[PDB]
């Protein structure tokens, strides 16, 4: 399995064209707000391909 | 039910509130496969197999 090569799964709105986030900020996924920590509905934006 | 007599509820004619269920903390898993979470408000279909 190759991991390096990772896409953001979440993100809040979509890129302007040329546009590149590399900000590893949390993602609020659901009511509750997330501060910072991963829980119910708090999910890391980047996920690998497999 | 029990899962090899899974029961079959068919929801139509009814407008539903997929905000509610989503927003709820009990559920410990809420994957979709073919539709986004948050765009359940907002799209239409012609029947709901439960």
């Amino acid at each position: 399995g190759n991991y390096n090569y990772l896409y953001r799964l979440f993100r809040k709105s979509n890129l302007k064209p040329f546009e590149r986030d590399i900000s590893t900020e949390i993602y609020q996924a659901g009511s509750t707000p997330c501060n910072g920590v991963k829980g119910f509905n708090c999910y890391f934006p980047l996920q690998s391909y497999g | 039910a029990s899962v090899y007599a899974w029961n079959r509820k068919r929801i139509s004619n009814c407008v539903a509130d997929y905000s509610v269920l989503y927003n709820s903390a009990s559920f410990s898993t809420f994957k979709c496969y073919g539709v986004s979470p948050t765009k359940l408000n907002d799209l239409c279909f012609t029947n709901v197999y439960a």
